[PDB]
Parts: C-alpha cells; structure tokens; sequence
C-alpha cells in the first residue's frame, strides 16, 4: 500500500454492494431469464465472501439521458395503433443510434473521476450487462409501497440515483471513500431503496429490495482498480479454457466415482471454440492477501482457479494419489505459482496473455502431463491422466485462453434455461401453476426463439427470414446443455395432459396454452437442423414425438427439417428406423380426407 | 550538454530501482512461506 | 400595494398612446426623465429581492420601460451599479434561477406529433426574460455588456451568454438531429423561439472575443442546431407561418451572420463546417429557385426590415464568404 | 436605426465626426503577416517553464 | 391540530345544508367550495381522518351542482394516477351522464388503463371505470380501452377460471364477475372495436358462461344474463 | 472516557489518530477536517454508546463516552479551531 | 528529448522516497511500542 491519493471511488470501476443492519447480505440476481434481485440473509460478510457471488459484482457509469431514446421506444409501443411511418419512426431510428452511440463514447471518456456526493451514479451489472432502475408506478409486488426492480439494457428511466453518507461525516461534493455507508435513491422515485424483511417461492435464502422511507446504509465493498481491463491481460473477474497443445483441453466432469476424468475426445484441435462447455471453464482470480475476494493480479498471484459449474478448486497429492476437486480452498494446497516462460523475470510485474507453466503451492511441484490413464473406463480409444511432480521441464505449458463475454454471457443464459423450463415444465402437465405464468414461459421462448438466430426481431413470429444465418457455436451451446431434451419432455408433458386426442381434449378445447407453445417449440427444434449433423443425430431421440403428431399444429415442417435437407447418412438411421411402415402406417392411419401428409412423406 | 547529462543520470535512475524490486518481492515469498509452513 | 406602484412606472414610461411652462415630451427626454431619477435602483434591488413572483415576471416588464430604444445613458447606467456592490451573483444567480427552471419545464413540456393549448406561465416568463437580456445586451455595440457576459463576483453565478446558449438549445428539443426539428417546431411556440433566436444574435455582434467562444465552442451541441434552420425547411407549411418560415429564416442567417464575423480564425469557422455538408451551396442554389420560385415582389432590403425570398438566399450567400 | 451590427455600424458611427481614419490608408494589405511562428516561439518558452 | 379537525366535520355538517338546496347552495359557496377545492403527509393520524372527510363532504357538496362540477373540471388528475383509495368518491361524483357524454378526453381512458395494471386492486375503481363509461357515443369511447390491452383479474378462467369459479363458490371474486359484467357492458354491439371485442368475449361467455351458468351461482346468475 | 488525570507522562495519556480519507503511507500532513481516535500503546477504539451514568437522576438527555477496541467508522469528531481573538476575550 | 526523460527520471525519482517513509514511520512506532511495553 504506497497511496498517495486514490482508494475513494471511481467512474469506470467495478465494485458490489453489501447490505447492513437489518439484513445482512450481497445484493445478486438469481436468474439470468429473470428480474427480482435477491439479497442473502445469511452467506455473505464482510471477511468471508461465499463460492458463487462472482455474479454480485456491480460496474460504475457515468449518466445516460433516456429521452430520444424514450421517445422512440414510446412511439414503438403501441396503442395509439396509428401516426406512424417510415418518414417519422424510421427517420427516428438512424436519429436514436448515433446519439445513443455517443453514450458509449462518452462511457470511455471517463475513465477516472472522483465521485462527490449528490451527482448521477448510473449503477450497472457486470454478467448481465443489464442494468437496475425503479419506475414511478407501484408494481410492489410483496410489499405494496411504490418500487420495482426492473434489470435493464436500454434502462436510462429513472436510472439516474443521488448519493448521500448515512452520517454526518462527509458533505454534498465530497469524495466518496470505499467503506462509506453510503444511502442510494432514485432522482424522480424519491424512496430510497431498501432491504426488504420477506421471503418468497424460491430457495430459503430468498429476499428482495423494497424501497421506502426507511433506510439500509450500504457500505460498498472493493476489489478491482480502474485503467486495468481486458487489455489482453487477466484479473480476478475473468473465465479462460485452459487448453494444452499435446491435446489442446482439459477435461473436468463430476463422476459419480469418486475419482474424475480427463479424457480427451479423441482430438484436441487449433483451440477453438469447438469445445464442451462444461468441461473448460475455469474463472481466474487472485488471493490480494485481504479477507475480501480480491482482483487484478499483476506478477506473483500465488492464484488459485475455480471451476463454473460446480464450485471446486484446484489440489495434488504431489507424489501419492491432478484434478483433485476440493470444495473449499483456504489452505496452502489449493494455491499455485506460474512460471515466467521467456517473460524474463527479476521484477517484469506484468501478467501477460500467451503462456504459462505450472508449480504449486508451498513445495512449489512440477505440474505435467503422462501418458496413463486410469483404467476404470473400460477400454475408451485414447484417455491420458494428468499426474503432477517436481521435475522441471519446459514442456508441458498449456495457454491462458480468454474467452469473452459475450460468450460466457450465452452460456449461463442456457443454463438458466434449464434451471427454469427444466423445472415447470414437470408440474403444469402434472398440475396447475399461476396462469400469468404461462404468459411468463411465453416470453421466456420468445426470448429464446431469437437468441439462437442471433438478432432482435422486428415483427413477432417472423422466423423464416433470420434461418439464413447459421452459427454453430449457438447451437453447440444449444446442444451441449439440456434444453432441447427439456424441451421435448415439455412436450410429453402436454401429450401426458391430454391423455391425463392431442387435438380433442388439449387443442379443440382451451385453443390458447398448448397450440401456442408447441408453435413456440416447432421452430426452436426446426432452427437447429440447417448447420451440423450433431444437431441431426439426435433425431435418433425425437422420432417419436412426430410419431405421435396429431393436432395437425405446426409441428409437420420439422418433418420437413428432418427431410428437406436432403439426408442420405442421416436418413440411414432415420428412414432406418423403419418405422415408416407405422408412419406412412399412420398416414395410412390417417384414414380421413387429408392424404397430402401421406403423399409428402413417400415424396420424402 | 543536456543530452550527455540525460543520459548518464537517466541510466543510473533506472538501473537502481532493480535492488528494491527483488526485496520487494521476497517479502510476498516469505507470506507463500508462511502458508506452505505445515 | 407595491404593484400598482410598479405598474404605474410602466404606464409613465408608456409613451405614443392617448394623443389624438409646459415641457414638452421626448421619448429620449422620457427615458432621459426616468434615467435622471435613475431609479433603476427599483429595478437594481427588486430582482436582488426577488419574491414575488408577480414582481419578478412584473419589474422585468418595467425594465423595458428603461430600455426599448434609448439606453445611451441607460446602458452606462446598468453598467456601473451592476458591476457596484456585492449584489451580483445574488443578482445574476436570480436570473440564473429563471433559466433554471425554464429549462426544468421546457424537458417537460409537449412530447411529440401523432380554447388552445396554452403555454406554460415559466415559459410566458421566459420571453420576457429573453427579451430583457437582449435589450441589456444589445445597445447598438455593448462593449461592457458583452464583457459582463463573465462578471467577477467570485462564483460568478453562470455565463449567461451560454446560459442563454441551452435555453435557446432547449425549444429546438436539442437532440434532434434533424427531421424531427420539423417534429420540434411549435407553432404558436416559434414566437418564442423568434425572439428567442434574435437575442442571441445580439449576443454576438462586434467584438469576437465573449461571443467568440460561446459560438461553437460551448460544449452545449447545437452550434448546427443553431445552423439546422439554415439546414432545411419547416415541415407544418403554414400560413402565417410561411411568413414565419421566412421569419425564421430571416431570423436564421443573421445568427450565421454573427456566427463567422471576425476572419482569420480556423477552428471556430470549423465549428460552421463541421455539422454542414459542402453540397449546402446547392441546398443555397435552392433557394436561389426559391427565390426564382419569388413572385411578382418588388422587395428592396433597405430601411426597417423585410424578408426577402431572394434575400434570404442573400443573406445565406454571405456564408459564402 | 437597427442597423446591421456593429463592424458596420462602426462606419456609421464615424461619418458624423468626419475625420478619415478608417480607410486602409497605407498599412492594410490584407496580405500575409504570417503569426504562426510566434505561437510556436511561445509554446517554445513552454518547454523552458 | 384539534382545530383542524373540527373544521373538518364541521364543513361535512355544511355541505349536507349545502345540498338540500342545490343552486342555492353552490352559488352561496362557490367561494369556501372554490377554497376547500383548492385546499383538496402519510400517516394514519390527524391529516389521515381530514383526508378522508374531506373526501366525503366533496363527494356531497361536488354531487349537487353539474355546472358547479363543472366548476372543480381542473385539477381532477391529481386522483387518476393515485390508482386506489380515497380518489374514487371524487370519480363516482364526477358522473352526471349528460355532461359526462359532453366532455372526457382519452388522457384519463388509459389513466384507468394503466390503472387497470398497477394501481391497487380498484374494486370500485370497475364501478368508477363503468360510471366513466356511464350511452353508445361512450361505447365509442370504450371500444379503445377495450382495444389496448387485457388487464382484467382472472376474468377469463376458462377450464382454469371455472375451477377458479368453484373457489369463488365456496367462498372479491364477486367483485371481479361484477368487474366483468361491467366490461360486458361496455362492449355493446357494432363499433370497428365494438363489434371485434363483442365477438371475442362473446365466443368466450357462450362457452363458459354457457357452462357457468350449468355450474351456478346466484349473484353470477344476475349478471350473466348482461 | 474522560478520566481526569493530572500529570501524563505515562502511556495511558497519549493518543494516536486516524487518516479518514487522508490516505496515509508517507503524508505527513496536519490537516484541519475531521479525525478519528485510538489510544495509547494498546490502539483502543474510542467511541460513543448510549447508556448514561444514571447518578443524574432522570435528567431528559444523556448520554456517556465509552471506548473499546472495535473498529468502526462512525464516532468521528472535528478538530474545530477556535480563533484567538475568542481566547483572549 | 528532455520532456521524455524528465518525465521517466522524475517519475522513478519520486516513487522511491516512499519506501524510506516506512522504515521512517516504524521508528517513532517502535518508541510507542515501548511507552505502551508494561
């Protein structure tokens, strides 16, 4: 610590709130689909931060004025069903990007500024790039007193906050210092937000920010400085796929074995994006000798890396019996050092982005790659083992790899589609949730019908004219988290309701939640057959449910997804199901007047 | 005469700054020590 | 009581109404008679201790009465007293509030286009201030005036010169680039906006020193909101508003007028090109048919003013040079 | 009388006093004067300061 | 404080004098009505009670006159927001059907519309969105708020809404059917939005209504039949 | 505490004091704002609480000085210079 | 030329008094600790 004058707080910095007295907790968002912040009562403090609050983590701006912008987005939302045209609104639209653009530039010409009390503070969150305001309504919805928290990407509407010390310590235009319990109010709500003493149908460690006339002094917390960034460096914010060049991975799966498992299907290539998910992400973060989960490392780390999907670390037994998976990692043996590797080192001080070699801590051992396996598999093709000794070598170097943002960004989108539409999809085929959920799940598909094309849409249902733009690395998210098989269980669900036919009692009678969702379906799974074969090698699972196809809903192009692309390979196991005798059988079946279903599939 | 003076006295700056930096660093090294210590 | 008081000074300077050892009246002996009494000093404090908010829209209106026309003494006599004791930024800060909240007000006025509707009272207010402003400003070359623009009051209280800039920035709606200035042009609001624009103009005229940052420079975007009049036309092609157009327009190049006074400065005709497209002299070429588009007129721009279809083209060939 | 501000009215301020001295009588030119350089011989000092 | 209070009641006293004689009333007031109007904290405490009395004796003192109505036509906004509570005496006051016919803007049409999302509840506020509706020239003015958007509170519970109806019948929700009846109401026939929205929900009702009434209640019987 | 001690050439009579927002690795500066107190050789947190003596006997308001070694950022109090000319007087 | 390296030369200049003031400031410390000593 050789301060002269910094430490206060500063615009274009990352930090996170810390609430006090009456409750005592982060503020987060669980969900990344969702809206309600959280606040867990009981996890977090001051010297011991729990496993997964990377996502608490909230970055600082300058203002943003909300009213071209407003206008525009006023005018497109509509009720006034007329005086629009592309003389007035696409004349708008060029005159709201530019000028929304220069916010942007704007945003990187404050890098640095001392933050007095009483300005703009325009907070902004760090994974979901979605920022929080109030509106000036009373949408309360567990404490009825005028507030909601609504995450954001457009969001300059009263996103505009006022800051002010909870005691007389400080004045109106002083610098703000890390620690200060500070109070944080909307500049048009005039309620300063607040932490709410309620529960909720979540986990047990739910809460929510209310805002009322009372107050919650908020001390913020700090662990990163400004002017160090991606910059093609690391910090203790980031993700990387530690990818080798022998075989350019490493696996990291949980066995139900107590040992696990680092394969290495059959081929590491270019170290590309062509990778699972699961098995690479490592975050990258730095000890900072505080209590406090600390940032921006900078030579000498002494880091440690925490995997993404679960919460482990790193650990070796040195000689004896590494991937060892260690929940909590306080101790010396999680806790490495990384070697120079041409970055000649007396005091270079700087993390640089290419390559490294390993050693552990304390007794500082040789981490390397051998060539066994572990022999539990059965006969796999090829598998090798890390084991790890303190012979040095230059060999067995293995590269920081960034990943960016707008990736990480996708992934856990997918993965809180499975925390979300994995769950409700069992019980409202079983029984009867709230009816405004069902309007919910609609727009939780209709977020994802245009996520996985890659491009905000215009019109509502207008899927056909985006197909033309394929990218595989959407659809290998897609494919390598559980969603379509969620998906298509969802389905069941629905086929399990009516016979709990699929046309009489689900689609002639209600007309309104089931047609509309297997709409919201049918394009989903149509969106994945144009790109790879992966794709189509699980049409080996969904045969079955257009097998069983019936309410004449939309659901007959995905035959023409299976077959319109001409499959030779793939109708080897699909027309090799042979099950055509049962599915011309049930054209055939289909014994009323429509026999052009029948005529498509011999055409097929 | 400003150049040669530069020169001389800007060399013999930025060589020393070295010594401190490898103190520096042994401190953090005897924390890493610390921890290793069984 | 105190304003009838007031209201009866407005009256005394009315002058040119009513007529159909005697002293006979001069317009300039009868602003000559109220500078004798020099009790500007009403005018000098009543701001300073501005409450009512009948005074403070009411001692402006019976500031015109020591300016519109005169002011030779008049402007010698705001000068001194004005730069006299202590008052200043409780003065001009008080004026600053009035700008303040007309800003305030203007964000929140009128949203956009798919008995009358009736101005807001700060913005009724806002004229009168504007015009007050520019009558101090203005007498023919203001010297002290135009420095007085900054003042040494310590704080300073704010640039009205600039102050000036974002109200006259503010009913244009500022952020319009462009088409939606059409979308922005209010028409029973542009009287405001005429008045609103000339009092600029006069802002500027003469020395390039206090006008000559407070052109382009002012970091308030709008110097080509200033120049977007010069731009194009006025969407709603209205009556009484095609003279207005013309009004504007009239009212638009004498602000690019004053914008490039004094030559030999690069940056700041820079701040004239860098908003402006070098096929505007075509878009002056069109109005070169605009004024070929310019009926049987016999209209020479001499003596007391007139807008000329021709002449505003002749007004914006002056940008030539 | 609101005439044409003042680098106009300027001249007409002078007419009533008759007395000639507004002409570019011999100095004008309008010709170069070139005062780049002594802008750059102040920035100069700068390095001095 | 006490003062104030016992103004309060003595002004409800004087609008009930006031009413029983209207014109005189009005025009013997039109000055403390002018004042009380303009004079028109959250706490449950001595300004909570006035709040509410004041109200009260608006809602009688604001009923005798029409063209005295129409003299308290401004500042009228102040309760549109407010969404819930005391603001809707002021609106059921506000009715006399011709005058109501004469002279509504659409400003306050999505400011019940809106109000239909946020805003509380608004059990009566259905009763003060009918009144405002009060009359087919108001037909033409509901087919909008009919257009816009559905806010409406479970109302149309198909299979959902008849299980939702069977709680109802055990044991508000006959507030949310007179709700209902109150949209039914508005809709009317043939407008452009007239006649779509009288087709919609109608198509809905001849299933369910057609089948609620088989699965019957009495107050249900009493607007179904509207 | 306000232990009323006469002669302090001892520990317990002498003080250290805080930076709050004056960051300090070498800034060697007086300055004139607001400070915060630690004592002597232990580092001892002085603060204010809320009980009184109770000896008073139902004064309205009271409130006693109580010093212990948690560390906060609440019980800071100005250094308010007073003028000459008023001491003299 | 002078600008550039009387920036870097000042620089390193400035940041090594610093290291002087800790070993400065534990002095006076250790007379403390002394007095605090029982």
């Amino acid at each position: 610590m050789s301060d002269k004058m910094s430490s206060f707080l500063h615009i274009g910095d990352i930090c996170s709130l810390y609430a006090e007295g009456s409750t005592n907790g982060f503020i987060s968002t669980l969900g990344l689909v969702d809206d309600r912040c959280v606040v867990q009562p009981e996890a977090g403090d001051l010297n011991n931060p729990p496993k997964k609050f990377r996502d608490c983590l909230f970055k600082l701006c300058p203002m943003n004025r909300y009213s071209a912008q407003k206008q525009f987005w006023k005018a497109a939302k509509p009720g006034a069903n007329s005086t629009t045209d592309a003389v007035l609104l696409n004349k708008l639209h060029h005159a709201a990007d530019l000028e929304k653009k220069q916010n942007e530039t704007e945003n990187r010409k404050l890098l640095g500024t001392v933050i007095q009390y009483g300005n703009v503070i325009q907070l902004l969150h760090l994974k979901s790039n979605k920022y929080l305001t109030v509106n000036k309504r009373l949408p309360a919805l567990l404490e009825k007193n005028a507030m909601r928290v609504t995450l954001d990407e457009a969001g300059n509407e009263g996103s505009w906050f006022y800051i002010q010390p909870f005691y007389k310590l400080r004045s109106i235009g002083d610098s703000v210092v890390i620690g200060d319990k500070v109070v944080l109010n909307p500049v048009n709500a005039g309620q300063p937000l607040h932490a709410s003493s309620h529960q909720l149908v979540d986990n047990p460690g739910c809460n929510e920010v209310n805002s009322v006339n009372c107050n919650t002094s908020w001390k913020i917390v700090l662990f990163m400085k400004w002017s160090d960034n991606k910059d093609d460096i690391l910090k203790g914010g980031d993700v990387v796929r530690l990818f080798h060049a022998e075989q350019e991975k490493f696996l990291t799966c949980d066995e139900h074995r107590k040992k696990q498992h680092v394969f290495l299907r059959t081929t590491g290539r270019q170290s590309a994006t062509s990778a699972t998910s699961s098995k690479a992400l490592w975050e990258v973060e730095v000890v900072q000798h505080d209590p406090c989960r600390g940032g921006a490392g900078y030579w000498n780390s002494l880091f440690r890396f925490k995997h993404l999907a679960t919460g482990h670390y790193l650990a070796a037994e040195v000689d004896p019996d590494s991937l060892v998976s260690v929940p909590e990692g306080n101790d010396i043996s999680s806790i490495f050092e990384l070697d120079p590797t041409t970055l000649r080192g007396g005091d270079s001080l700087v993390p640089r982005n290419s390559y490294v070699r390993l050693r552990h801590l304390c007794t500082n051992t040789w981490v390397h790659s051998t060539n066994i396996p572990i022999d539990k598999e059965e006969e796999k093709p090829v598998m090798l083992k890390i084991g790890t000794s303190p012979l040095k070598e230059d060999k067995e170097a293995f590269a920081i790899v960034p990943v960016s943002p707008a990736e990480v960004r996708d992934l856990d989108f997918a993965n809180d589609a499975s925390k979300v539409l994995g769950s409700i999809a069992g019980k409202l085929e079983k029984g009867t949730i709230t009816q405004n959920e069902r309007r919910s799940v609609t727009k939780l598909l209709e977020d994802l019908v245009y996520f996985v094309t890659g491009g905000t849409n215009s019109g509502q249902d207008v899927l056909e004219v985006v197909f033309s733009k394929p990218n595989r690395e959407r659809q290998k998210l897609m494919r390598e988290q559980n969603i379509l098989k969620q998906i298509f269980k969802l389905l069941q669900a629905p086929f399990t309701d009516c016979g709990d036919l699929r046309l009489e009692e689900l689609g002639d009678q209600r007309h309104a939640p089931f047609r509309h969702i297997c709409r919201l379906c049918y394009r989903v799974l149509r969106h994945s057959q144009q790109d790879y074969r992966k794709n189509q090698e699980y049409i080996a699972k969904q045969f079955g449910f257009m097998q069983k196809q019936i309410g004449y809903d939309v659901l007959a192009e995905d035959t023409i997804t299976a077959l319109l692309h001409n499959n030779r390979k793939l109708l080897e196991k699909h027309i090799t199901a042979a099950e055509i005798d049962t599915f011309v059988s049930l054209v055939r079946k289909n014994r009323e007047p429509r026999f052009l279903d029948y005529l498509s599939d011999l055409c097929v | 005469l400003e150049s040669t003076m530069k020169l001389v006295t800007n060399l013999s700056g930025q060589l020393s700054e070295l010594k401190d930096q490898m103190t520096e660093q042994r401190k953090q090294k005897q924390r890493i020590g610390l921890l290793g210590h069984p | 009581l105190c304003i009838k008081v007031l209201q009866t000074l407005r009256e005394m300077m009315t002058k040119d109404r009513g007529y159909g050892s005697r002293g006979e009246m001069s317009l300039a002996e009868v602003q000559c008679h109220l500078d004798k009494e020099g009790a500007s000093n009403l005018v000098i404090d009543l701001i300073m201790n501005a409450s009512s908010d009948r005074v403070f829209h009411e001692s402006i209106l019976l500031a015109i009465a020591l300016l519109e026309g005169g002011n030779t003494t008049i402007q010698h006599s705001f000068f001194c007293r004005l730069t006299e004791d202590k008052k200043s930024e409780k003065f001009f800060k008080v004026f600053y509030d009035r700008m303040k909240v007309a800003q305030q007000e203007i964000k929140a006025t009128v949203t956009v286009n798919t008995d009358d509707l009736e101005m807001s009272a700060v913005i009724t207010i806002m004229q009168p201030i504007l015009r007050f402003l520019q009558l101090l400003c203005e007498n023919h070359n203001r010297d002290l005036q135009n420095f007085l623009r900054c003042q040494n009051n310590k704080t300073n209280y704010n640039l009205v010169c600039e102050t000036l800039q974002f109200l006259d920035c503010i009913c244009g709606s500022t952020t319009g680039g462009l088409g939606l200035l059409g979308l922005y042009i209010n028409e029973k609001n542009v009287a405001l906006i005429n008045q609103t624009l000339e009092s600029l103009t006069e802002y500027c005229q003469g020395p390039c020193h206090e006008n000559q940052n407070c052109i382009a420079t002012h970091e308030s975007n709008g110097i080509d909101i200033i120049t977007a009049l010069i731009l194009n036309d006025i969407n709603p092609l209205g009556k009484k508003r095609m003279d207005l157009v013309l009004e504007l327009k009239n009212n638009a190049s004498k602000l690019l007028l004053a914008i490039m006074e004094s030559r030999h400065d690069s940056e700041n005709a820079e701040r004239i090109l860098y908003n402006m497209r070098p096929k505007e002299l075509v878009e002056v070429i069109k109005k070169a048919y605009m004024q070929g588009e310019v009926e049987f007129e016999d209209g020479e721009n001499g003596e007391d003013g007139a807008a000329s279809p021709r002449n505003v083209g002749h007004n914006i060939y002056i940008l030539a040079h | 009388s609101t005439e044409y501000t003042g680098p106009e009215s300027y001249v007409a301020e002078m007419i009533r006093e008759r007395n000639l001295d507004w002409f570019p009588r011999m100095r004008a030119m309008s010709l170069v004067s070139s005062d780049s350089e002594g802008e750059q011989n102040e920035l100069r000092n700068l390095q001095e300061k | 404080s006490y003062n104030y209070r016992v103004v309060k009641e003595i002004l409800i006293r004087l609008s009930k004098l006031c009413v029983q004689e209207s014109a005189s009333v009005r025009k013997s007031r039109k000055q403390q009505q002018r004042l009380l109007r303009n004079m028109g904290k959250a706490e449950d405490t001595k300004m909570q009670e006035i709040m509410r009395l004041a109200h009260e004796f608006l809602q009688n003192f604001c009923a005798g006159n029409q063209q005295n109505q129409a003299l308290l036509h401004k500042h009228i906004n102040l309760f549109l927001n407010p969404g819930i509570l005391e603001a809707v005496t002021m609106q059921h006051i506000f009715m006399n059907n011709f005058q109501l016919c004469s002279e509504i803007n659409e400003r306050v049409v999505q400011h019940f519309v809106h109000c239909i999302e946020t805003h509380g509840r608004n059990v009566q506020y259905i009763k003060f969105l009918q009144t405002i509706v009060k009359i087919k020239k108001c037909q033409d003015m509901v087919m909008a708020e009919l257009v816009n958007s559905g806010e409406d509170v479970l109302v149309f519970y198909n299979d959902r809404a008849s299980f939702q109806t069977l709680i109802q019948m055990m044991r508000l929700f006959m507030y949310h059917i007179h709700l209902v009846e109150l949209l039914a109401v508005c809709t009317e026939g043939k407008n452009v939005y007239t006649e779509i929205k009288c087709n919609s929900l109608l198509p809905l009702d001849d299933i369910v209504r057609v089948v609620t009434h088989e699965d019957c209640i009495p107050e249900v019987k009493i607007a179904y039949i509207n």
